[PDB]
């Protein structure tokens, strides 16, 4: 049904529709408290997010019980409560903006194309959008990018119809390259610089925490393992199983909004309210850490 | 070394 967007029909959709698992309240309470300890005691924390952190906004995931691939695989279409334009950042989106402001998040690697991290105000220089961003187009000639307020209008790295305006020939001519969407199709190369930065942050983290991804798509799904190579720790947060459950130092099965609400509570940090779509290109210097909670 | 394409597979 996605083709349509003229996307490849030859993808391997992975394991779709596995049962959800829910930790009982007491265990969960225990786990989120342990998470806070890890986040406070680690000096370099990298988060990795997937489609599961945008479900509370009305965007479906891919392989959940009602995921877009899960439904397709069984001959059904999925259902969209919201458009990408009208989607609102969730409490988890807003929590990550705050973590970064206070220095508790070194970097954020996302697989999501819904544009919400950017639109929530998350600074672009701490973010790798490894699979693209429905609001971003890019010059085929010169790689310069343009962030738009509306979706760019194609997927699969196709010409959007606009042209590049960067200055060429010592100021005499415009680039005029075709702008293209940045939505990777199946088996496209990841963007070099986002991957190189995501890889660097993952290899250097001493804590990687995954949120709302079943980790089945590489290489983004393999980045949280890099941390374990230097003896850092891995935390997986997800309702379904994930491909790398056996490497987790801490596994939490619960709703991300609920997990991040509590985490912030233990950390002493309010979750900012969202004003509306606001692009921040570069991080501010860090606000000071809150009073040591433990 | 090893590919940087969006797909399903190992990390080794
Ligand atoms: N509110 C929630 N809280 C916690 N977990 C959740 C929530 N909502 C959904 N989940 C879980 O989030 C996970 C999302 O996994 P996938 O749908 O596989 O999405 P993701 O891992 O981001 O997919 C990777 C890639 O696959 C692609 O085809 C698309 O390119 C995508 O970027 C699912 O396992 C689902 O159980
Ligand atoms: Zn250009």
């Amino acid at each position: 049904m996605n083709y349509a967007a003229g996307l490849s029909p030859y993808a391997d959709k992975g394991k779709c529709g596995l049962p959800e698992i829910f930790d009982p309240p007491e265990e969960l309470e225990r786990k989120v408290w342990e998470l806070a300890r890890l986040v406070w005691q680690s000096s370099s924390v990298v988060f990795h997010t997937g489609a599961g952190i945008s479900t509370a906004s009305g965007i479906p995931d891919f392989r959940g019980p009602h995921g877009v691939w899960t439904m397709e695989e069984r001959g059904l279409a999925p259902k969209f409560d919201t458009t990408f334009e009208s989607a609102r950042p969730t409490q988890t989106h807003m929590a990550l903006v705050q973590l970064e402001r206070v220095g508790l998040l070194r970097f954020l690697v996302s697989q999501n194309v819904d544009g919400l991290h950017v639109r929530s105000g998350f600074p672009r220089d701490k973010l790798a959008e490894l699979h693209g961003n429905m609001f971003v187009e890019e010059c085929a000639k010169c790689k310069t990018q343009y962030v738009r307020d509306t979706v760019v209008g194609t997927m699969g790295l196709k010409a959007t119809g606009r042209l590049c305006t960067v200055a060429k020939a010592r100021g005499l001519r415009a680039c005029r390259g075709e702008l293209r969407d940045t939505i990777l199709d199946w088996e496209d190369s990841l963007p070099d610089r986002d991957l190189a930065l995501a890889d660097e942050a993952s290899r250097n983290a001493d804590l990687s925490i995954t949120l709302g991804t079943s980790l089945q798509i590489r290489p983004s799904g393999n980045l949280p393992l890099a941390t374990k190579r230097r003896g850092g720790r891995l935390v997986i947060v997800n309702l379904q199983p994930t491909k790398h459950d056996r490497h987790a130092d801490l596994r939490i099965h619960g709703y991300v909004d609920e997990v991040m609400t509590r985490l912030m509570k233990h950390l002493g940090l309010e979750i900012p309210a969202w004003d509306g779509p606001r692009v921040l290109e570069r991080a501010l210097p860090p606000l000071p850490r809150p009073p040591t909670p433990k | 070394k090893q590919t940087a394409r969006k797909s399903t597979g190992g990390w080794w």
